[PDB]
């Protein structure tokens, strides 16, 4: 029965709550961001060109 | 989750919970700026059990400091780790209760405590889930005595069914420094009884012994038997701070270790203790811990454990081991020590495994036990405080604060009553 | 904090772990 | 196991396991730390250091009187 | 924060002040002048003026100029107050009741005020300290009435006398046991605290241990100020355990009547003799219970022990302390009483006892002074009614004190409140 | 003094002396002792900066091997992380230079 | 398995104990720092007999020093060898004994023993299985012989089924250092029969003899006193540290050497024993070792063989040899002395093989027997103790310490009935 939204919250690293899908939200942004490097579309890779 | 708030009162608890402080802090890893500077992951899983953080992920204990002086505050802040405390609570007198428990309870502790307690509810209502109250006070100065024992009542009138854990050094006999102590040691048991949950008690001489004797280290300060107390008290948490085989939390120890409500005195100690000069020839395994766990010098009490019949043991266990083995050696010393073992309860032997030992070492354990040999230090206290009593010594500054004899009389009746019942059971057989 | 450990399949916690192996090697030879 | 690691990880191209006898602290001491045959009641040190380990490990059959 | 007011007033108290001064400025550092050429631990003593000198709390009260004019011409003129030293023109004359009716009238009312300018600028304070010889005209007359006045004006505030009473068998008046008593009915009631401080037995600490065979009053106002000091220290001190003022009388008061004690000292010591003993802790603490080392001319072993507030000043560890009392309890010839299991009240701190230069004292790591509470205090009071009686059986010296306005049967109720208080020492004393 | 600093102490310890030489271990070290206190060896020996042909030897005798080259670039890149005019190497830091490089 | 641990009282036991662990480390090759540097396997297999695991991977023996007086392990702990002793097992008193039995065994050594015994039981717990007990003392001295015998009966009534021996180094007349020398003898001896399972006696006079006709050197000391009690130990338990053709552990020993309960004095003996420049020419053979062996004068007490009938013999042989060469040897001189042989036990000779014979030699031969002639050893101690007990010399200094006349009389009147009673087996026929 473990709540969300309790009032002020840590960090993702503790594991007050919320934990879970923060991580993975936060895991699969660099994910992304690792895509953005597969694929030659990163704006720094357009200013270390430019 | 199931987070704990810490209050300290008087200079002896304002100088445990420093060190308290000073253990927990180096265990988690953090700068005394309040940085995180560990290297585990495991070192901030829990952290929400004894740390708040404020804005820019600095992290701070959640613990309230009580006092009528600020003489210990202020060189209990210019010290190290003095800064993770939050500032606003240093709340403080200007006076002093001058070693009296009227004073410190009746007069001046009550018109200030409005404002303490104002904080406490302010960090329980902030916290996401209150476990339980810990405290440390001295049964035998002023400020303590009074306001620690007013607290705890207010706290559990607002809080029926929390947790309370009260580490109290009991005065002695042998090491005395106060000529009050008796009475009040009896005013602050009378109403100790009555609400808290669970008392931790501890002894001077006791932590004198212990240093003299196992560390065998030839000038003791009051700074080494508070790192004591200190690790001692960290050895109770440590299960709930971190995984383990077996988990056991606060409330589980309080099941398995209170028959009856009212038997509800323990005492602790802490494995292993070897000197400097020895520390490498010993060999660290769980029979050794159980020896020097079973060990009666190694119990941080004046209290004779062989003097008397144990009702409950309970052991928490640091470090990796096997669950097993350590099954084995509880079973063994049960059988072999049946005769100061009660026989109307079977498997008297708490264990538990919690596999992150303290830094520094491979393994440790802690130790709390409920027996009968705890009478003795009620006889004792009651000897002299109605030897004093007799006379009526020093009683008008406690009549001159709107107090009588007959509350000094049903004290002393609640603690002979509580003598009585409390060995009672040493002799009554299935 | 240079969160390199999720980049490749690898748990966080490898990067000290490690350390100590090798630290605690050191120490056995030094003690021999 | 722990994130990222699949259970049959520790395992060569073989397919045998690799052991590493004096590494678990459970096992020293004991019969599976060395590689006597089990049940052999000789004493097995117990602290580990980089000479004990070549005489106690007996990897080769001793000498025939 | 905290605070504390000293009342000097007769030639006694004032010679043993000025002493006491010289001794605080060394302990802080502040030059004679009032300034500091280069944290707040003075401020229980002195106070800031907003820019430099700091100036003593304390007022300074006679009748007679001579010893006022003294400290004025002296090279301590520019650190007291100019208007806090208040003196008279007539002097009192040995006589009780010119102090009491006659002159003291006219001037207790100038010091009150003063008083109140000085409690208005603290914020914590304490308590008082008030320093008198009972064996004087002003030292008697004015020291009752300041203690009724302040008793009234001010209620709760706790009160510390520093007296000194007459000599057993030498004297330098002939009429003081008539003051000493008339003055003894007004303390008895209005002070907390009262320690017996008699020349005798600081003549004789000066002869057996410091060896001076032939001393002068400075040597013996020296060795007060030392044990003041030692009092006070563990309010401006950091300390193991501190002490405060209001955590004196909680400790040594058994009944509000018995509040009368005596001090002990050690060690005392030269600096040529001091390089053959060590001075340890062990030791030092034995010769604290010397009878021949009381501050008072009392013999101990005649009487059992109440309580002690004995205090350690330097490096002391607290394991020694208690190994030290514990070989004083296993003493058989140290006895306490039967009602009072433990009588301990000790208190550690860091801070090692200066020296004036030029001084008797040697400087060492460690000293111990007593405040100690005994039945054997009752020796006294009778010794000063044995000798009142044989002078009032046949009116001597009366027609000095009737002619002043003080009635003649004063002197019983001066006498019956003795008689009342022996009553009271070996009522208690009795076991249960 | 309560703690005798200044008497030289004796070498051997009398097993019935009471008094201290300043060498005592205060409690805070002794319920968590410096990690490697149970093994004689203390942690005051890795800050010694120690020459490559002896590095080597511990490191070969650990069971790492670097081949020629390889180690004086490791030993190099070791000495200017410890910023030192010395040509020896710290053995700890020299480990904390090998956890940097091996990639 | 069946480790036994080692105990050392006295000045004497002390000494005696010093070189014993120096002999044993250098034949398992184990440094004066604990470390195993061992060339051969076997070394190792039984190292747990004598010497505990330690982490660090050093090793420590399970022996107790206790002693009265503080300067003799003040001495031993700076020598060589001394690291290895644990600095827990130091135990120690603060007056000393002065020679008086009554002070080590009823008003000092009473209140001393609780530490000792705590260790001994701590040790003897520790071990898997327990095998018995060796102790090293004096029955001259005072703390010795007085807390010696005192801890035999202690550790008797907790340990009834555990086998337990005893080399003690009684008083011999024509090397006397004391006056009071046959009052403490006789009472020591007195408990000691009782309890003791196994006694071994000595005399320092014989090893006089045998340095000076066997070894001749010209200038002797404590050293080389104790080196040769020091080889006769080891020679005991080898066969139990190391595999051999017939094992013969310590209860192999006792079954066969005790006739009856109360016989249990041992006549002890080591061979060879060779002069530094006769080394090269005589030849080492089993020949020339049975010779060497059973020489009165290669005895190592002052006792004559060749006054009494023997009883029973033991001979362990180390090192490799054939097993039949030591038989019909043991035959050849059984009938050769069929005079000095008991006829109504046939057969009567323990023959024990182990290969690993001592560092330095090829072959060697320890050789303890049970013999008639020790009535001689007892008969003049009892003589000079009724000598100077008629005028009660020197008494008042036992009878200041709760001890009577009484007392002294069943002691001697024990050591005379044991005599008596000893001897009639001698003029036995069947
Ligand atoms: N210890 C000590 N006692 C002093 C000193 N001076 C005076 N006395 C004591 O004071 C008593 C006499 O009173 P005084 O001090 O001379 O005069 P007073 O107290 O000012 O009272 P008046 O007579 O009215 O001036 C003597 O018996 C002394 O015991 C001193 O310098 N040191
Ligand atoms: N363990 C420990 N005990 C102390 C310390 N300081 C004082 N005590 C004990 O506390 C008792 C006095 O309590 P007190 O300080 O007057 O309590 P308070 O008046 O509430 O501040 C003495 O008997 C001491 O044994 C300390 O630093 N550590
Ligand atoms: N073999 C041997 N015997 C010793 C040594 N030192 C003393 N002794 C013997 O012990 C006897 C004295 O015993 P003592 O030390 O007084 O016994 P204690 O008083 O109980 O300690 C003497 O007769 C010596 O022959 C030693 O180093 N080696
Ligand atoms: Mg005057």
């Amino acid at each position: 029965m473990h709540n969300y939204n309790v009032d002020r919250k840590y960090q993702y690293n503790c594991r007050i709550g919320n934990w879970s899908e923060e991580w993975e939200l936060d895991e699969y942004k660099m994910k992304e961001y690792l895509k953005n490097k597969e694929k030659q579309k990163l704006v720094s890779t357009d200013k270390e060109d430019r | 989750m199931r987070e704990i708030v810490h209050i300290q009162g008087g200079q002896c608890g304002n100088q445990i919970g420093a060190k308290f402080w000073e253990v927990i802090s180096d265990e988690h890893g953090i700068d005394p700026t309040g940085t995180y500077h560990g290297d585990s992951d495991l070192q901030l899983e829990r952290i929400n059990v004894y740390y708040n953080e404020a804005t820019g992920g600095r992290y701070v204990p959640r613990a309230i400091l009580m006092d009528l002086e600020p003489g210990t505050m202020d060189s209990v802040r210019a010290g190290p780790f003095g800064q993770l405390f939050r500032p606003d609570n240093f709340v403080f007198g200007q006076t002093g209760a001058g070693n009296n428990w009227a004073k410190g309870h009746y007069t001046e502790g009550a018109e200030l405590i409005d404002s303490v307690l104002d904080v406490v509810r302010k960090e329980a209502e902030g916290c996401d889930c209150l476990q339980g109250f810990q405290i440390t006070h001295s049964l035998g100065g002023g400020t303590g005595s009074g306001m620690g024992t007013l607290l705890i009542s207010k706290v559990r009138e607002e809080y029926p069914d929390r947790i309370m854990e009260t580490f109290s050094v009991v005065p002695s006999p042998k090491v005395s420094d106060t000529v009050v102590e008796p009475y009040n040691a009896t005013l602050s048991v009378h109403q100790l009884v009555e609400n808290a949950d669970e008392c931790m008690v501890i002894d001077n001489e006791a932590l004198y012994d212990i240093c003299f004797r196992t560390l065998k280290l030839t000038t003791p300060t009051y700074g080494d038997l508070n790192h004591l107390v200190s690790a001692a008290m960290s050895g109770v948490t440590c299960c709930l701070r971190f995984p383990g085989q077996l988990n056991s939390d606060l409330r589980k120890l309080a099941v398995n270790l209170i028959p009856f409500p009212r038997l509800h005195f323990f005492m602790i100690g802490f494995a292993p203790l070897t000197s400097r000069g020895s520390q490498q020839y010993r060999a660290l395994t769980v029979p050794e811990l159980t020896q020097q766990m079973f060990d009666a010098k190694n119990m941080m009490c004046a209290a004779d454990p062989r003097h008397g019949r144990y009702l409950t043991a309970s052991a928490l266990f640091r470090g990796r081991m096997s669950t097993k083995e350590v099954d084995e050696q509880m079973l063994n010393v049960q059988n072999k020590n049946s005769s100061y073992f009660v026989e109307w309860i079977p498997n008297n032997i708490k264990s538990s495994i919690c596999d992150i030992p303290p830094k520094g070492l491979k393994m440790a354990v802690t130790f709390v036990g409920n027996s009968t040999a705890i009478q003795e230090m009620f006889k004792r206290v009651a000897e002299q405080f109605t030897a004093m009593f007799r006379r009526k010594a020093f009683l008008h500054w406690y009549t001159g604060e709107g107090m009588d004899e007959m509350e000094f009389t049903e004290a002393e009746s609640n603690m002979n009553d509580l003598v009585s019942e409390y060995q009672q059971y040493q002799d009554a057989t299935a | 904090t240079q969160r390199q450990f999720i980049a490749n399949d690898t748990y966080f916690n490898q990067q000290h772990y490690q350390r100590h192996e090798i630290e605690d090697a050191l120490a056995r030879e030094l003690q021999r | 196991g722990e994130f990222g690691t699949k259970p049959t990880d520790k395992l060569n191209e073989y397919g045998n396991e690799i052991i590493n006898k004096h590494e678990d602290p459970l096992k020293m001491g004991t019969t599976k730390s060395t590689f006597h045959i089990p049940n052999y009641t000789g004493f097995i040190p117990a602290a580990r250091t980089v000479k004990s380990l070549e005489h106690a490990a007996a990897l080769n059959s001793r000498i025939d009187k | 924060m905290r605070e504390v007011i000293s009342i000097h007033v007769g030639q006694g108290g004032i010679q043993v002040g000025n002493a006491c001064w010289e001794l605080f400025c060394l302990e802080h550092g502040i030059q004679p002048d009032g300034q500091m050429p280069s944290d707040d631990a003075f401020n229980t003593f002195f106070s800031e003026t907003g820019a430099g000198k700091h100036v003593p709390r304390a007022v300074f009260l006679d009748l007679e100029p001579t010893v006022i004019d003294e400290v004025r011409t002296g090279t301590y003129r520019q650190l007291f107050h100019p208007e806090q030293l208040i003196s008279g023109k007539e002097d009192a004359a040995n006589n009780f009741a010119r102090g009491h009716y006659t002159i003291g009238k006219e001037i207790v009312d100038l010091c009150l005020d003063r008083i109140r300018k000085l409690a208005d600028n603290c914020t914590g304070l304490q308590g008082f300290l008030v320093f008198n010889s009972v064996g004087g005209g002003t030292g008697s007359g004015l020291g009752s009435l300041l203690l009724e006045r302040l008793s009234v004006d001010y209620g709760k505030k706790s009160k510390l006398g520093f007296t000194i009473y007459p000599s057993p068998q030498v004297s330098t008046a002939v009429v003081e046991p008539y003051n000493s008593i008339l003055s003894t009915h007004s303390l008895l009631e209005h002070t907390d605290v009262a320690v017996m401080l008699d020349n005798e037995a600081i003549y004789d600490i000066c002869r057996r241990n410091l060896d001076i065979e032939r001393p002068t009053y400075t040597n013996l106002n020296r060795l007060i100020a030392q044990v003041i000091s030692s009092l006070t220290a563990s309010l401006r001190f950091d300390g193991a355990l501190n002490v405060d003022i209001t955590e004196f009388q909680t400790n040594l008061v058994p009944y509000p009547r018995i509040h009368f004690m005596l001090s002990s000292y050690a060690p005392i010591i030269s600096a040529e003799k001091a390089y053959h003993e060590q001075l340890s802790v062990a030791e030092i603490t034995n010769s604290a219970f010397e009878p021949a080392n009381m501050m008072a001319k009392c013999d101990p072993r005649h009487g059992k022990y109440m309580a002690c507030s004995m205090m350690y000043r330097g490096d002391v560890v607290p394991k020694d302390v208690n190994a030290s009392i514990a070989t004083i309890k296993t003493k058989r010839t140290i006895q306490f009483v039967d009602w009072c299991p433990t009588g301990f009240k000790v208190g550690i701190n860091y801070q090692p006892p200066t020296v004036v230069p030029g001084g008797d004292l040697a400087k060492v790591m460690r000293a111990v002074c007593m405040i100690s509470n005994s039945t054997a205090i009752a020796e006294v009071f009778s010794r000063l009614d044995h000798k009142f009686d044989l002078m009032y059986a046949k009116r001597a010296f009366v027609h000095w004190y009737v002619g002043e306005g003080m009635e003649e049967g004063e002197f019983s109720e001066a006498r019956e409140d003795l008689a009342a208080l022996e009553k009271d020492y070996e009522e208690v004393g009795i076991e249960t | 003094p309560t703690i005798r600093n200044d008497i030289q102490k004796p070498l051997m310890k009398s097993i019935a002396d009471p008094n201290n030489y300043g060498d005592e271990k205060p409690a805070v070290n002794l319920l968590f002792p410096k990690k490697y206190d149970y093994m004689g060896v203390e942690q005051d020996d890795f800050k010694i900066k120690r020459h490559k042909y002896e590095i080597k030897d511990i490191f070969e005798k650990i069971g790492y091997k670097y081949k020629i080259g390889k180690f004086e670039g490791i030993f190099k890149r070791a000495q200017e992380i410890e910023n030192s005019t010395d040509n020896k190497v710290s053995c700890s830091s020299f480990l904390q230079a090998i956890q940097e490089m091996d990639h």
